[PDB]
């Protein structure tokens, strides 16, 4: 066993394209719409709950997420992509920030270390 | 053989009103020699001031680590650190070394640029916070400047009235420690001035 | 602690600080280091506080006793031999004490002698004793001459425990001067090591490493 | 140090003083030893104080993630389990001696938790050097079937007992109650029987009386623009 | 070792180092050099447990050629003093600590200033107009306390440690075997043969 | 600490007192010391507290995962269980178990691992340091295939004269009954027992 | 192994005023963090004007103030009913302290009272008997916290006249009973604040020409 | 030096309006075993002083000695022994507190905690503390051991200061005793249920209560209490 | 060592076993720790062999000397001679002495003097290393004014038992009846009190 | 104290001591003279434990001193060791031991012969022509086992105690401030004021 793929798997092509990061906007741009609005005294997110069956109970899945008590989440595209990056974002707003100032980070900071994740997997073997 | 008296040296801290004052003696030695009576242990990052005391080597390390991380902090966040943000950095670094703490005894004054509110904390060499309304001590005459504070103390003193009240609470317990003196420093800190004063004191 | 006292042509200068310290806690800036056995013998204390105390204003009753039975001043050889015999009966029992028995006879002429609690009896020139004894040694040393006169050999004793005062974080206080002469000692003065400090310093030029 | 924790009809209070101590020295007069964990768990710490409030806090934070991860409000027993499991797992190096209580949708709970990492169950229980003060009061007035009332009352008192009779203790009475199906009431200086009389002098300075030798401007803004 | 002193006067800094190496019982060496230059402009004087001291000042040495070499400059002497201080610093809480003090004696040819920096084994560091390790500050700071000026001559300043380095003569225990006395200056490093 | 585990004809009984102490203060005197890893395997702890919880929390983990696994595990493993924890890390622990559990094939089963983390399968066992006191008490008064009457009298006359004599032990003698027709606890307060 | 030692904390404090001298001192007697007494009298009236406390291990300053109330009973016996001076007592306890010199009163001892002038006067002691006339000192738990401020209150030390600048000291004017009495009371208040040992009650025993008076006070109790 | 072998626990007394009370337990424990089981730890000396001892066993039968030989003594050549010259409290107080500190300093202490209950000829109530160091304290309630810890709190919610003496009845004060009492046996690993109580009162005298045991105990709100966590069976 | 007396409705009866170990080595298998001090006054002897010996023979000699004055001394008497040797002598000495007599008067009493030197009157008393096993067994077992046959057993029962727990007890089982009728010794072997 | 050498000549014993006293830290004294004269031709040099060297020196001296009034005659330096030695024996298994090593350098006029007795504070005695006590022996008794000769003149002795003496001024980490030198012949005993 081991992981003996230690190599990029997202690589620039001729044209200097990244392939891998163009097809994944490809699958955003398949993804259900969301958007999100900001007004002076507050923000709002919106989404469809595309329920994939109606035995489904679509209150269990959930497509706006809160990160922190002040911040929360949309997306387009790959739900499971979502959830496990919910999962990292919940994590890193305490492991790098809460238990380091004793408050939660400003947004712009927890968007930048949810960026720093997903350009890892972008470089990453 | 102590660590945190091998050095001496004292910081104390005070509130006012719409100011806050933190000053300490400049003595470095080695036990009963006295080194340098230049040895300021109030350092500032931005508007937020940190005294320590202790062992002198840990003081040093600390004002670059904390000038190391309050500069990170600026260049992410776009703005200067409070004093509420950095007594908690302060906290978290010194516990991360619960096991092989540095030996020191920091005191944080300050007031924040957007309430305006005066703001002091004091902390063991483990990182336990001390956030008093009055005023904080710390170093080898400890004692004498709890005695001092106690009973010189009033709360909301004019920055003027602060100034002299913790000049005498400095000077007259570092006089009853042989390993604090050698001269003084006093910052009496408003939102936007900070005063800096030498003290004249007996230099025995 | 630092205690001195040397011999001159004017006779004997003792000079001493006034600070005592319990570990770090400084209990006294008051202290009466010199030790007063007789109106013509001097003592220092250094060591222990009681030990010196005790044993010294007993060393003056045996003096007493000594010139009311031979009618004759007790030379200084003779007085600091009774007060080490003494203390050397308690050796290992833990007494503490470095002192300098000053006195000026017409036999022997200005005396001092180092006495301790391990049994040493010293005569000496110069002797200067406690934590801050090596920086009153170094204005000593440098400065002493047999010739010097009465004022300035006094300056040099007060010079010297300023010197000690500041370096050392156990000495301070105040300076207390005696000078002793065949006709008994004489007070000097107690000096204010803070105003000492500062008026030496304008006057003399030194300590350029301190801001005043 | 004087903590307790009372259970009563349809919840569970606990208690602290607010002395903090170095040696025979009060350090703060008026501490705050009643944390939070989660908004309806709250501890109260013995022992080191940094200790108490650095194994609070991680828990604390680790409460809130799995909170988060599992849709649920957090449980007493996910608190206690994961405390002990650190505490014991530092063989007693980390001196943190705790009281844990809170409402939770299982229901009222109250747990002690000593350093080593030893757990304890009980309707009522006393921590601290002023511990055995304030467990002889809770063992005089304790009975079955507390009202919310009489629960912080017993409560208090116990401090109180631990506040006169014992060194280690003193100042004021903090509590927090935790009643079930309501928001947890904290309640900072329940109690204050011990306010300093006012002094026979004023000590403030005349103007001028402290000898300078140098003033400046500290400049603590950044670098400026022109 | 044993004595080492500093005194940093006008237009120099000057180090003064005991030649004596004793083990134990027997003195074995009398011309003993306890000192590394660091960069042209820069001294370092050393003294604490044996192999520690000569093994700890060769390794900065090293470090401070090879940033001379990388970027083609001379680090100023509180730069190198800084460095230093961080490596005891890092040292004091090592497996085995380096159990070496030391005064770094430079001149800053930007600022035209000479500055002398004592170190101690806790990475404890002050920039002083004169200092010592050990015991030699017990019998020689009294003297340099009295004469001292800022604006001696390197002439005056060899003539104050004279007086220093006898004083240590009289009233220290130990035979040190004299000293070997050095002046950093604006043109470099130089021994005085002759002390 | 007084703990005792007795096998009779319908199964095993666990019995335990209730005090806990640090020095002489009794830290909880309602303390309960009979512990469960599994529905019809329980345990008695003496020593260390934390040690004792630790392990016990362990192994019910582990015989947790076992029972998804393999189904329902036999005594003679929780105490295998137990005995490779205690053994393995002997120089760290200080824990005194007995183990109690009934099967349907085997009926009671005890097993006691003292500190060295040896184990010995007996019919009775007891220990904590009130146990000293009646091991002639025990030996003299132990029959082999007793009622659950008899059981429950033995324990309780048992540890009655350990909670007497020993300054450790005392509150209230707690009981846990292990038979074919499941688990019941039994509880004998101090006005009961020491008139005995 | 047997200590024979103990420490009963409490803290005492002695001013010599123009005239008089007061000795106050906590009436709180401790062992570790337990309070043995709220009221346990440690100032005492020797007689002949002379007021003592032996602050510490409180055994050993029971034995010393019985043996020193003894010697002044035995005093007046083989000198005709002679005043015993505060200087003669000051010398008498010393040589009570240094008689146990290798095995100590683990106390430190304060005097107070009148010299032969009918000058205030306060004598202090270390445990084996070395001893001086003082103006200003406290004892005990909370020394460190009381002396500082007493520098700085009735010696008026760094502090200088407004306007001088450091150049001319503040001057060292009398203090009246009321004004020491005032000090004492904030000394004792505050060390209260800050020192655990510290506590419940004060009580002072002021001397002057017309004898022996006392005044008490309630202090915090937690 | 020695090290105390068999020993006593808690001793626990009170002030109250006309008298004092002082109580403890019968037990004598060797280490961790509960050894002897009927020891009087309160002996009465006449008829207006009780002396309660805690520590080692053997030193106090030794000042049980003591005492007797001091009534015996005190009587010789003495036609009052009953009446005007009889002892007081303070008189045998004094004694102890004199044996006490003479015998810590020659390093041989008896090692005990001794409180002396009493009331004077005038009346007063007497109530004094000594120890195997010749320590000596006076309140309005006093305990040794764990008494200290637990009983005194409890105790000075009756009589927090002097002035609250002449407020408190003797039922108050017997009743406070009792609870403390209780508590000691919850609380205390080396106590007894049985114990003495003797009331010394100006009025009615020496009143010796021999074995009174602990009741109207708490225990029913154990049987709800399982596991030290998780466990719900 | 395992010791006992035990007063009974004739008088008293002294108990022990007889084995002396320097450690692990068992010194003396038939060892006689049952000791003569006057003749209707013994002693059980625990702790150092030559202290207790030393101790005994000192008290021999005084009530020997006491005889020829004051006429018989009480078992009282001997237990305060017994006392004021190991009390004022307990920093030097390791010594837990049984002393049992029987007068006219009096009857059977028992007097235990435990390490400190204290003294306590019992209607009977247990001491030694084995006496630890056996506290339960003898407080469940024990009645006053039993028979001379009962009191036999009684203690023939409980050594058996700390003789079997306890290793530093073992050989075979001594008895010294005391009564109006004279002094009488009995010796039991391994092979009947073994099989109890 | 520190170093005292002795050496038995032809017609003379040569006492060297050192002058220097260390309290610790300092060097109080660099004149003292260690020897005291127990008679006429008798002279007793020492070394050890502060204030016991001197308190035995003028003990042995008050006795010999005693003994030479008394019976109007001076002891032979064989009887004065012997006496010296015994005093030592009974010293060392008292409560508190003198620490004192002494030299006794003598000149017999009954014989015509100098004498020199090395004596440790055991009691331990020994005749040689030349001793040391402490480590001065380690450093000198290769020079002397070289060069001494039974028939040397004193001035040859004064020679080879300069060698020993400077082969202990080079190799020993210690300072004592030069040696205070006395002859013992048969016109008495006098110092060498210049050495
Ligand atoms: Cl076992
Ligand atoms: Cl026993
Ligand atoms: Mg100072
Ligand atoms: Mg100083
Ligand atoms: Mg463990
Ligand atoms: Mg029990
Ligand atoms: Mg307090």
């Amino acid at each position: 066993m081991t992981d003996r793929y230690s190599f990029s798997l997202t690589t620039f092509s001729p044209s200097g394209k990244l392939g891998q990061i163009d097809y994944a906007l490809t699958a955003v741009k398949q993804g259900v719409t969301s958007l999100g609005i900001k007004a002076t005294n507050g923000v709002v997110i919106a989404t469809e709950k595309k329920s994939s069956s109606p035995l489904a109970m679509s209150e269990t899945l959930s497509k706006v997420s809160l990160l922190t008590p002040d911040i929360g989440a949309v997306y387009s595209g790959m739900g499971p992509d979502y959830r496990v990056l919910v999962d990292k974002s919940r994590k890193v707003a305490h492991t790098s920030y809460k238990r380091i100032y004793g408050e939660y980070p400003p947004t712009k900071l927890l968007v930048s270390e949810v960026a720093k994740i997903m350009q890892e997997a972008t470089q990453s073997g | 053989s102590d660590p945190s008296s091998i050095n001496g040296g004292i910081v104390v801290a005070m509130t006012g009103k719409d100011c806050v004052a933190i000053a300490c003696d400049l003595r470095l030695g080695s036990q009963s020699l006295g080194v340098s009576n230049k040895f300021e242990k109030i350092f500032h990052y931005g508007h937020v001031f940190l005294g320590i005391t202790g062992l002198a080597t840990d003081v040093t390390t600390l004002n670059e680590m904390f000038r190391y991380k309050t500069n990170l902090y600026k260049l992410k966040e776009e703005r200067a650190i409070e004093p509420e943000t950095f007594t908690q950095l302060v906290s978290s670094s010194l516990y991360e070394r619960r096991f092989g703490p540095y030996f020191v005894g920091p005191v944080v004054a300050g007031i924040n640029s957007k309430s305006g509110k005066p703001f002091i904390a004091g902390f063991d060499l483990i990182g336990c916070i001390d956030e008093a309304k009055d005023f904080i001590v710390s170093g080898t005459a400890s004692d004498q400047l709890f005695g001092m504070c106690e009973s010189l103390y009033e709360p909301n003193l004019e920055p003027e009235d602060l100034f002299e009240t913790i000049s005498q609470a400095l000077l007259n317990a570092a006089d009853r420690d042989a390993l604090s003196g050698w001269g003084a420093v006093v910052y009496i800190i408003k939102k936007d001035e900070v005063v800096k004063r030498y003290l004249k004191m007996r230099q025995d | 602690t630092t205690t001195l006292a040397f011999r001159f042509q004017g006779g004997i200068i003792v000079a001493v600080d006034s600070r005592a310290t319990a570990g770090n806690w400084v209990a006294s800036q008051t202290v009466k280091k010199v030790i007063e056995i007789n109106p013509f013998l001097l003592g220092t204390m250094a060591g222990g506080a009681a030990d010196c105390q005790f044993w010294e204003t007993w060393l003056g009753s045996q003096c007493r006793l000594h010139e009311l039975r031979e009618k004759e001043r007790i030379s200084v050889a003779a007085a600091s031999k009774i007060l080490s015999n003494l203390v050397y009966q308690y050796k290992g029992a833990g007494l503490s004490m470095g002192t300098m028995i000053c006195g000026y006879t017409r036999k022997e002429g200005p005396t001092i002698y180092y006495v301790d609690s391990d049994g040493t009896r010293l005569k000496g020139d110069i002797f200067c004793v406690g934590s801050g004894q090596t920086f009153a040694y170094g204005v000593l040393d440098s400065n002493y001459k047999w010739d010097l006169s009465v004022e300035d050999a006094l300056y040099l004793g007060k010079r010297s425990i300023l010197a000690a005062a500041h370096r050392d974080a156990y000495s301070g206080g105040s300076v207390n001067l005696y000078h002793v002469t065949e006709d008994g000692w004489i007070y000097h003065g107690n000096h204010d090591v803070g105003e000492l400090f500062w008026k030496v310093k304008e006057e003399e030029g030194s300590f350029n490493n301190v801001i005043g | 140090t004087t903590i307790v924790g009372v259970k009563f009809n349809n919840g569970v209070v606990i208690a602290a003083d607010t002395r903090s101590t170095q040696g025979p020295i009060v350090a703060d007069k008026n501490c705050a030893k009643l944390h939070r964990i989660s908004p309806k768990i709250w501890c109260a710490g013995a022992g080191t104080a940094a200790d108490t409030e650095a194994v609070t806090q991680l828990i604390g934070s680790n409460i809130e993630l799995h909170s988060l991860y599992t849709s649920r409000e957090p449980r007493v027993v996910s608190a206690l389990q994961m405390l002990k499991q650190h505490l014991f797992k530092y063989q007693g190096h980390i001196g943190a001696y705790l009281i844990v209580a809170g409402v939770d949708p299982t229901g009222s709970h109250l747990f002690s938790i000593h350093a080593n990492g030893s757990t304890d169950v009980g309707y009522y229980l006393s921590l601290g050097s002023g511990s055995l003060a304030a467990m002889a009061v809770l063992e005089s007035h304790w009975k079955q079937d507390l009202t919310k009332e009489e629960a912080i009352k017993l409560a208090s008192d116990a401090i109180q007992a631990g506040i006169w009779n014992d060194l280690g203790s003193g100042s004021n009475v903090d509590v927090c109650v935790m009643e079930i199906g309501k928001d947890a009431e904290y309640l900072r200086n329940y109690l204050t029987p011990n306010v300093r009389e006012e002094k026979q002098k004023s000590y403030k300075f005349p103007r001028g009386t402290t000898a300078v030798l140098k003033e400046s401007i500290v400049n603590i803004c950044d670098i400026q623009e022109e | 070792m044993d004595i080492i002193l500093g005194i940093r006067v006008q237009d120099s800094v000057i180090l003064a180092s005991s030649k004596a190496v004793t083990r134990g019982i027997s003195v074995l060496k009398d011309s003993d050099d306890k000192t590394r230059q660091l960069s042209p402009h820069t001294l370092m004087s050393f003294a604490g447990e044996a192999g520690d001291t000569v093994q700890f000042a060769e390794y900065i040495q090293a470090n401070i050629q090879l940033y001379s070499i990388r970027e083609d400059y001379e680090l100023s002497p509180q730069a190198v003093s800084s460095f230093v201080r961080q490596e005891l610093a890092k040292s004091i809480r090592s497996r085995r600590p380096y159990q070496v003090n030391v005064l770094i004696g430079g001149y800053d040819k930007k600022k035209n200033k000479p500055e002398l920096y004592q170190i101690d084994y806790l990475g404890t560091k002050v920039e002083l107009p004169y200092g010592a390790h050990g015991y030699s500050g017990f019998y020689t700071f009294s003297l340099l306390d009295h004469h001292y000026r800022p604006d001696m001559t390197t002439e005056e300043g060899l003539d104050l440690l004279k007086l220093c380095v006898q004083e240590l003569e009289k009233r220290m225990p130990m035979d040190f075997k004299g000293v070997i006395v050095k002046i950093v200056d604006k043109d470099g490093i130089r021994q005085v043969d002759d002390f | 600490t007084s703990i005792m585990a007795v096998t009779f004809k319908d199964g095993v009984i666990l019995g335990a007192d209730s005090r806990t102490t640090t020095g002489a203060y009794i830290a909880n005197r309602v303390t309960d010391k009979l512990t469960r890893v599994h529905d019809k395997i329980w345990c008695c702890r003496s020593g260390s507290a934390a040690d004792t919880q630790a392990i016990a929390d362990i192994v019910q983990y582990h015989l947790e995962l076992y029972t998804s696994q393999y189904g329902t595990p036999s005594t003679e493993t929780a105490a295998s269980v137990f005995k490779e924890l205690c053994y393995e890390n002997k120089d760290n622990l200080t824990a005194g178990i007995i183990v109690a559990g009934y099967d349907d094939k085997n009926k009671g089963e005890v097993y006691t691992i003292p500190l060295g983390g040896s184990v010995h399968k007996l019919p009775y066992a007891i220990a904590g340091s009130g146990s000293t006191f009646i091991y002639g008490y025990c030996d003299k008064n132990f029959r082999e295939n007793m009622s659950k009457e008899e059981t429950v009298d033995f324990i309780k006359h048992s540890l009655s004269q350990a909670i007497k004599w020993d300054g450790s032990s005392g509150g209230v003698i707690r009981m846990v009954v292990l038979t074919a027709a499941g688990v019941e606890r039994l509880i004998f307060y101090p006005d009961e027992y020491e008139q005995l | 192994q047997f200590n024979p030692y103990g420490d009963n904390g409490g803290t005492i404090l002695g001013i010599a005023g123009e005239d008089f001298a007061v000795l106050a001192g906590d009436t709180r007697n401790i062992t570790d963090y337990s309070i043995n007494s709220r009221y346990e009298p440690k100032v005492f009236d020797c007689g002949d004007n002379i007021v003592m406390s032996a602050n510490g291990f409180a055994a050993d300053g029971d034995a010393l103030v019985k043996r020193f109330k003894n010697s002044v009973k035995w005093y007046h016996f083989d000198h005709n009913d002679k005043k015993l001076s505060i200087n003669s007592a000051a010398r008498n306890i010393q040589h009570l302290l240094y008689g146990k010199r290798f095995f100590p009163y683990y106390v430190h001892t304060i005097i107070a009272g009148l010299d032969e002038d009918g000058k205030g006067a306060v004598y202090s002691f270390d445990p084996v008997g070395s001893y001086e006339r003082e103006q200003c000192r406290a004892g005990g738990a909370a020394a460190s916290l009381i002396m500082p401020f007493l520098d700085n209150q009735v010696n008026f030390k760094n502090q200088y006249e407004p306007g001088t600048n450091g150049k001319v000291k503040k001057p060292l004017k009398y203090l009246s009973v009321e004004e020491v009495i005032k000090l004492v009371r904030d000394s004792f208040t505050s060390a209260t604040e800050r020192h655990i040992q510290v506590g419940d009650g004060l009580e002072i025993l002021i001397v002057t020409k017309d004898g022996v008076r006392k005044e008490f006070y309630e202090l915090k109790r937690d | 030096t020695q090290q105390p072998i068999v020993t006593g626990t808690s001793v626990i007394s009170m002030k109250y309006d006309n008298g004092v009370i002082i109580a403890a337990d019968n037990l004598g424990s060797y280490g961790s075993l509960l050894r002897f089981n009927g020891v009087e730890r309160l002996i009465p000396v006449g008829d207006n002083t009780v002396v309660g001892i805690s520590g080692d066993i053997s030193d106090m039968q030794h000042i049980e000695r003591l005492l007797k030989d001091l009534v015996t003594e005190n009587a010789y050549d003495n036609p009052l022994a009953d009446a005007e010259e009889a002892l007081e409290p303070s008189y045998i107080f004094e004694y102890l507190a004199t044996v006490m500190y003479q015998r810590r300093s020659k390093m041989n202490p008896l090692w005990n905690a001794i409180i002396v209950a009493g009331v004077q000829s005038n009346g007063d109530q007497f109530l004094r503390y000594v120890n195997l160091l010749g320590v000596t304290y006076s309140s309005p309630t006093l305990a040794t051991g764990f008494g200290a810890h637990m009983a005194n709190p409890l105790l000075r919610k009756v009589v927090d200061r002097e002035s609250d003496i002449p407020k408190t009845t003797v039922q108050v004060a017997e009743e406070a005793i009792v609870n403390a009492m209780r508590v000691l046996y919850y609380r205390d690993a080396r106590s007894s249920r049985n114990f003495s109580l003797a009331i010394i009162d100006k009025n009615t005298g020496l009143t010796f209560k021999k074995n009174l045991q602990v009741e109207n105990m708490k225990w029913d709100f154990a049987k709800d209490i399982k596991g030290y966590g998780t466990q719900k069976i």
